[PDB]
RNA sequence: AGGAGUGGAGCCUGCGGCUUAAUUUGACCAACACGGGAAACCUCACCCGGCCCGGACACGGACAGGAUUGACAGAUUGAUAGCUCUUUCUCGAUUCUGUGGGUGGUGGUGCAUGGCCGUUCUUAGUUGGUGGAGCGAUUUGUCUGGUUAAUUCCGAUAACGAACGAGACUCUGGCAUGCUAACUAGUUACGCGACCCCCGAGCGGUCGGCGUCCCCCAACUUCUUAGAGGGACAAGUGGCGUUCAGCCACCCGAGAUUGAGCAAUAACAGGUCUGUGAUGCCCUUAGAUGUCGGGGCUGCACGCGCGCUACACUGACUGGCUCAGCGUGUGCCUACCCUACGCCGGCAGGCGCGGGUAACCCGUUGAACCCCAUUCGUGAUGGGGAUCGGGGAUUGCAAUUAUUCCCCAUGAACGAGGAAUUCCCAGUAAGUGCGGGUCAUAAGCUUGCGUUGAUUAAGUCCCUGCCCUUUGUACACACCGCCCG
């Protein structure tokens, strides 16, 4: 168990863990309203806070999916037996949180809906929820075999600066 | 650290690169008192995502 | 010794064999590489190049070199006609 | 990228001949067991196997690259 | 069956890989990468770096 | 064989310990480390699941070049029917998650 | 041409080389004779009858025909005097068929 | 206005053409040292041979004297591939065989697409609401004028009140004897004792000078390090301007511009299916476009581009002196780092020991140009180092069409370069070295960094091009347009 590795490679081998993982859980819980994660390692255990805003659909009856999910990261990254530990979360104000808004948008569209009425129907919710303003975008084929662009554009935008 | 690559994938048009840079931070404070209280108190009391690593000794 | 057993052999066996005041008739290689050596002398190997077994005598001058020398893997070259765009005139036709 | 040209040979996997079963033991009187050829005697095997009556080779076909007498 | 399936990779171009899926062309290393320079753009938002400069 | 009789058992049987398995994208892979013990020097793992997932009973992930086989219902009484297990049991995981 | 621009748009290209019908039942190799204006022209055939060549849908400005040199004529179902242009070949390919033997050895290029 | 070059010569490298069994392929201001693309194998898509199935699943067939599996030797074979054949054991329902159905592909289509990138475009541009003006397409707002680097402001006003870009912002440089605190950073002070030379007063001691060990329970934080703060605002003065917005000079001093990052609307049949387990459709899929062995991407009567080294005396050569910075480093990928010190060798190098997770060890980075003293003498010379012979080492499984490195010998073009053309305004150009990237071995490349450090300008629309207004048009695929005999 050591000796340990430079203190330069230390934070390049915690990025990988941040992403990979990040990338994992948006290929299984995309149809649960996903919207990130928030790793804590925290004395001789690890925390993995599951970001969702439908912490009923992740958990399952009797816990069987954060059960699964548990098992995995136990064997895939070889972590220390019973050393890691999950919990779940549920965010407040879903319409600050983009990347579960486009998601959805994604859902509602591959259900087979027009795009227009989708595009209006995610617009206002986000601009109630709070908002200074929003933007949509869908790049692609309709209407045929050449691509367009449809924006739906309402509010105030930044573009530069930090 | 540096990171000094193209900002093109499958090259062509005008050559471009881009600069990314981490910055690491390091600093230290000594104490010397008895082990016990010190690996009490230091291990709590952390809000952030900061590291923090205790020897016995070094002087 | 890394499987060249397979060549040393099968030149001393063939050139033990043939009839005296006469020359085996191939041990082929794909190896290209292999040090010409004063016990090799007096075999006849074909030697591939892309798709064809090349045939050599191996005299003892040819020792310290390599197989590969003595067996070419291209057309020496000829030419030519320059082409069209072979230059900063060719260009138009309708 | 392009498609395959013709051959004039290609034959894939031979057919393993479809020899008749088990006449290794032979039976003239009973209880006797006449065997033939010899067990075959390595540790690893079990002794139960027969070794290859081959004459001019000797060969235990549960070994796979050792114990082939010749003679 | 056969007797050989693979020959010495220990060094150069083919006994490393990069992680897209087991890409190469695209040599690759630097401060422990082994990740591909097209991804590390799109990594440029997840953690290991924020652009700042 | 497409793989002995005796690495079937040992694949069919961790999966059931464990209730899930996982494993990389490689051929060259020489006894399989990290767990099934030095026992499968091919794919094994992964040529097993593929039918098992044909003809339903587990689901799977793929990401950045690491396969996750999710164990399933239907799985679950067909694994223990096929390895001649009693009539309730599952020593994958079984309790309330708090 | 010499370069220009608005050239790209539309499909870049080019013969990657290819190969080789014939003759078919009425469709078979010609020489030009002239060169004709407006689009059609002319072409006497191989085997010793003229006829007068036309030009046939795309190959119209993706692919220019100048005078003298091989090309595949389909002949009109019904018609003589008239006939209609496929699908032209290479000098390079004209000269392969040529060492061949199955076009006439008569034409030079 | 000038500075240094390119085009000329030799060499490296990319591209075309030609050759070839294959010489794989994309790309034509905004391609061409570009695809991290410096290819021994691998890579690899190409060409030629050989092997394997890793053809799921379903249904039917086969089938426990049995479906099926593997292999010695001999022959064959590049082969020690039971690949094939001879020979005859071995494995045991995992299979094989037929049909249906999948799967893989650096296969095709960037003119089916996502994403990303480049470009129009480094300029100052852009839009809706309500009202006004028009039958309408549209227009006003978005402006005659002054002013700014800027649709930046002042002002005008049938418009009014707003939004995006510009600016603001982030990073970096330049100003702290103020603040914060340091044996993984220093300085000073002695305590010093030790070495050294009288070198200076004196005698050698001491006082002074030279560095190192000794240094602390010494003192401090100027230097080094990195944090919190302050400082610059056209602030003050003199001119000029409507005296408005601003502009010019000067004091103080760091002068209102040190350099980068981020960047709108709309568009392109721009690049990329060979980054993508992103993706449509089509193709191919057992005689495979999915694996081992060998060859090729380096093949030359030729054309072009990016660069490197040179044509000497403001130099070369041989000794001597003396200064730096950004970084990086084994414990990582799968077998591998940076090196001090000792010993052996002319050199490449070998060998024995030790440290370094790194402000800790390499490294007080004891680098080059430059500086100081010999030699050569205007000579294709000792300038130049191409070509080429022989020999020695290192990496690797393998070094031939010479991987790289070293030693001796051989000693070419070239003696300042046509028509043309590129780039640059202050620590800037130019000269000069170094670190990182690719890397088992190896930069003439690219990306950063220090060191030495000029001449010329403070402008203009002449050329090339761009922004705004007015005007003309048979143009709108938009002058690379249209059209006549």
């Amino acid at each position: 168990m050591a000796v340990q590795i430079s203190k330069k490679r230390k934070f390049v081998a915690d990025g990988i863990f941040k992403a990979e993982l990040n990338e994992f859980l948006t290929r299984e819980l995309a149809e649960d309203g996903y919207s990130g994660v928030e790793v804590r390692v925290t004395p001789t255990r690890t925390e993995i806070i599951i970001l969702a805003t439908r912490t009923q659909n992740v958990l399952g009856e009797k816990g069987r999916r954060i059960r699964e999910l548990t098992a995995v990261v136990q064997k895939r990254f070889g972590f220390p037996e019973g050393s890691v530990e999950l919990y779940a979360e549920k965010v407040a104000t879903r319409g600050l949180c983009a990347i579960a808004q486009a998601e959805s948008l994604r859902y509602k569209l591959l259900g087979g809906l027009a795009v227009r009425r989708a595009c209006y129907g995610v617009l206002r919710f986000i601009m109630e929820s709070g908002a200074k303003g929003c933007e949509v975008v869908v790049s692609g084929k309709l209407r045929g075999q050449r691509a367009k662009s449809m924006k739906f554009v309402d509010g105030l935008m930044i573009h530069s600066g930090d | 650290l540096r990171i000094t690559t193209r900002k093109t994938p499958c090259g062509e048009g005008s050559k471009t690169w881009d600069r990314f840079q981490m910055r690491i931070h390091k600093r230290l404070i000594d104490l010397h008192s008895p082990s016990e209280i010190v690996k009490q108190i230091t291990s709590i009391s952390i809000e952030p995502g900061v590291e923090v690593e205790v020897t016995i000794a070094d002087a | 010794r890394r499987k060249q057993h397979s060549l040393l052999k099968r030149l001393r066996k063939a050139k033990k064999e043939a009839p005296p005041m006469e020359k085996p008739e191939v041990v082929k290689t794909h190896l290209r590489d292999m040090i010409i050596l004063p016990e090799m002398v007096g075999s006849m190997v074909g030697v591939y190049n892309g798709k064809t077994f090349n045939q050599v005598e191996i005299k003892p001058e040819m020792i310290g070199h390599y197989l590969g020398e003595f067996s070419i893997t291209y057309k020496p070259v000829k030419h030519g006609r320059p082409g069209i765009g072979a230059t900063h005139s060719s260009r138009f036709i309708p | 990228k392009k498609s395959y040209t013709t051959p004039k040979k290609n034959k894939h996997k031979r057919k393993k001949v479809k020899l008749a079963v088990l006449k290794y033991y032979k039976v003239d009187e009973n209880g006797k067991i006449s065997r033939l050829r010899r067990e075959c005697p390595s540790d690893e095997c079990g002794a139960g196997v027969f070794m290859a009556s081959h004459f001019d080779r000797h060969y235990c076909g549960k070994c796979c690259l050792t114990y082939c007498f010749n003679k | 069956q056969q007797l050989y399936w693979s020959h010495p990779r220990k060094f150069g171009q083919g006994s490393r890989s990069c992680r897209v899926c087991s890409n190469r062309h695209g040599l690759i290393r630097k401060y422990g990468l082994n990740m591909c320079r097209q991804c590390f753009r799109q990594y440029a938002k997840d953690i290991g770096f924020i652009k700042l400069d | 064989m497409l793989m002995p009789k005796k690495n079937r058992i040992a694949i069919y049987e961790l999966l059931f310990k464990e209730g899930v398995m996982v494993a990389k994208k490689d051929v060259h892979m020489p006894k399989h480390p990290e767990l099934a013990d030095k026992n499968v020097p091919n794919l094994h793992v992964m040529k097993a699941m593929q039918s098992l997932k044909s003809r339903g009973y587990v689901k799977e992930q793929f990401a950045w070049r690491h396969f996750y086989w999710y164990l399933t219902n239907e799985g679950i009484q067909y694994l223990r029917d096929y390895l001649h297990l009693p009539p309730e049991i599952v020593p994958a995981t079984l309790r309330r998650s708090r | 041409k010499g370069g220009k621009n608005r050239r790209r748009g539309k499909n870049e290209n080019e013969s990657e080389k290819r190969e080789l019908v014939f003759k078919e039942d009425g469709q078979e190799y010609a020489q030009v004779i002239k060169m004709l204006g407006n689009g059609r022209l002319e072409a006497m055939c191989f085997d010793g009858v003229k006829r007068l060549c036309h030009i046939r849908g795309k190959l119209r400005k993706k692919v220019w025909i100048n005078t003298s040199d091989i090309i595949l004529v389909g002949l009109r179902d019904y018609q003589d005097n008239k006939a209609d242009v496929i699908l032209k070949y290479n000098a390079d390919e004209a000269r392969s068929l040529k060492a061949y033997g199955e076009l006439p050895e008569h034409a030079k290029i």
